[PDB]
């Protein structure tokens, strides 16, 4: 009988020996007790593995650190994740990847926890935080898009260890932008419908002209493999960051891109109303004299 | 099921802590005790795996480092010494030293830019995250994440007619015009007579099969007016939405 009070403290002693806040290690369940000293002591093993001021690197970064094993089982999660994702480190630590990711991509992630070792892709995981902080519950979450960039490891038996950064939606925007970054409006085959005023003083074109201009006409075709999957994506994600392609320029010659498109809805009928691109300008001009289209040639 | 399930834990525990690996109670005592013998340090590592990135803290104002972790080394090939004791201005491309200023410019917001940094002239694409803090400073990880015109073959893009919308650099080695001499002008105008009914055919063909890779041979009127063989290798491009023929992408090689 007296049996139960030193199960429970011990259980208690456990919860305070994990490295967590006292608060939430104190007041858990027994099973979650269980789950999280399995999977910080096999995160050990595989941090053991890999290397044979925390606030600092938590909080200066768009993401959070996730390593997933080849069962999918997400034995760390850095601390940070609710911060992005609404639910806590506590709450889907030794948990299944699958349990809280889109069934849509479970695929796509069990073809990346498989076995060259870098990975990078995007998947859509539940979340329960808003654009105001309000963190709400499992019942009514959402799906956001994650681009994971990380790699597989055999620890002694994989291991994926992925960054996961959400894609900031062009609404609610809580960083900076430099001047060498523009917006853009697109229909959802990705033809023009707006962009910025400062795509003439960064690529040159007058910002109406390009307007019903469909923009697999306006970047360098050695970059296609890219944009199409992009694209895909960010049909099957609604959220999707291009890779860093060229976009012709004005009177010849590229601009260096990275864009975040995602697929925005008007919430009075919920239907994908259009696609905002935040491009960010990664260069000047480059191969001015060398016009690519007819764009460039017919701008003299 | 939770009875199984916990014993199954149960388990996992002793089959992971291996100094009592067989009583029950007592395992948790025991899990306890190995855990109070040891996750902090190992996060800088984890972060340079995934993420390939490296952690520096920079001076606002001067642009001056104040730290950077040892992970610039293996992201940058970059010795300590040389981020330590300078300023990111000079550790990025020229180009890159406005929109520097811009990020730099002033509050715990957050930062978040892409730059071209020097490594141990070449320059690699770092996403930088990061936040100001005070100390005022900005406290960021850094990260790492074809170009074959700037020769054998040369891709185009056409439209359903044959004009050339679309020519990579590498034409002006292999036929020896310039982009401009084959912009706005159609594929067949550079075709030996005796072929052009051919070429058409595949034009008409690749946009009657859509999707599927097409090859024909032609000779290609050159720079040099020499009748040069070539074997272009089309297909249609459709875009992803709304399958909405782009252009005919091809591929014409020197053969
Ligand atoms: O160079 S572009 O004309 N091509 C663009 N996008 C584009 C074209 C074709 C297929 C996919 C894309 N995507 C890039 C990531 C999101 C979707 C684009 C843009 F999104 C903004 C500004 C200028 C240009």
């Amino acid at each position: 009988r007296c049996r139960r009070s030193k199960e429970t403290e011990v259980f208690y002693e456990l919860a305070h020996e994990l490295p967590l806040p006292h608060s939430v290690s104190s007041h858990l369940d027994k099973a979650s007790i269980m789950r999280l000293a399995i999977s910080f002591l096999r995160t050990h093993k595989l941090l053991s593995s890999v290397c044979s001021m925390d606030n600092l690197y938590l909080k200066a970064l768009e993401g959070f650190i996730a390593v997933v094993t080849q069962d999918g089982d997400m034995i760390f999660l850095s601390e940070n994740i609710s911060k992005f994702m609404g639910l806590t480190q506590v709450e889907l630590t030794g948990h299944s990847i699958f349990d809280f990711t889109h069934p849509c991509d479970h695929e796509e992630i069990r073809e990346n926890l498989t076995l060259s070792t870098e990975r990078d892709f995007f998947m859509r995981m539940k979340c329960t935080v808003t654009n105001r902080g309000r963190t709400v519950n499992l019942k009514s979450a959402t799906w956001k898009v994650l681009h994971c960039t990380g790699q597989v490891r055999v620890y002694n038996l994989s291991c994926l260890i992925i960054m996961c950064e959400p894609i900031q939606h062009p609404s609610h925007m809580d960083i900076p932008l430099d001047s060498k970054t523009f917006l853009s409006r697109h229909s959802m085959d990705m033809k023009f419908t707006y962009c910025d005023d400062r795509i003439l003083e960064l690529i040159g074109y007058h910002p109406e002209e390009l307007l019903g201009r469909s923009a697999y006409e306006f970047y360098h075709a050695l970059d296609s493999e890219n944009m199409t999957k992009s694209h895909q994506n960010l049909c099957t994600k609604g959220q999707v960051v291009s890779g860093q392609y060229r976009m012709l320029a004005k009177h010849g010659g590229y601009v260096w891109l990275e864009t975040q498109g995602t697929v925005i809805y008007n919430p009075r009928n919920l239907q994908p109303q259009c696609i905002m691109c935040v491009n960010y300008v990664l260069s000047e001009i480059e191969k001015n004299d060398v016009v690519f289209s007819m764009d460039q040639t017919e701008s003299l | 099921r939770r009875r199984n399930k916990m014993t199954a834990y149960i388990t996992e525990l002793s089959d992971m802590v291996p100094t009592c690996s067989p009583d029950k109670l007592t395992i948790l005592r025991m899990a306890v005790s190995h855990m109070k013998s040891l996750t902090d340090q190992e996060l800088k590592h984890l972060i340079l795996e995934a993420a390939d990135g490296f952690l520096f803290i920079v001076s606002c104002e001067t642009g001056r480092v104040v730290y950077v972790s040892d992970s610039v080394t293996p992201v940058l090939n970059q010795p300590q010494s040389e981020w330590f004791g300078s300023t990111l201005y000079d550790q990025v491309h020229p180009d890159d030293v406005d929109k520097l200023r811009e990020q730099l410019s002033t509050m715990g917001s957050r930062r978040s830019f892409i730059c071209r940094m020097r490594c141990g002239p070449h320059f690699v694409v770092v996403h930088c995250t990061g936040y100001i803090k005070a100390w005022f400073c900005l406290v960021a990880i850094g990260r790492l994440q074809n170009c074959t015109d700037m020769p054998t073959e040369f891709i185009s893009r056409h439209n359903i007619e044959g004009i050339f919308t679309f020519v990579d650099h590498r034409c002006v080695a292999t036929v020896g015009y310039q982009p401009q001499e084959l912009l706005g002008k159609n594929i067949v105008e550079f075709c030996h007579p005796e072929d052009q009914q051919l070429l058409r055919d595949s034009f008409q063909q690749v946009v009657k099969l859509k999707g599927q890779v097409l090859s024909v041979m032609f000779r290609f009127r050159s720079k040099t007016r020499e009748w040069l063989w070539m074997r272009t290798s089309s297909f249609t491009f459709q875009n992803p939405y709304s399958d909405e023929i782009e252009y005919i992408i091809c591929t014409n090689t020197n053969v």
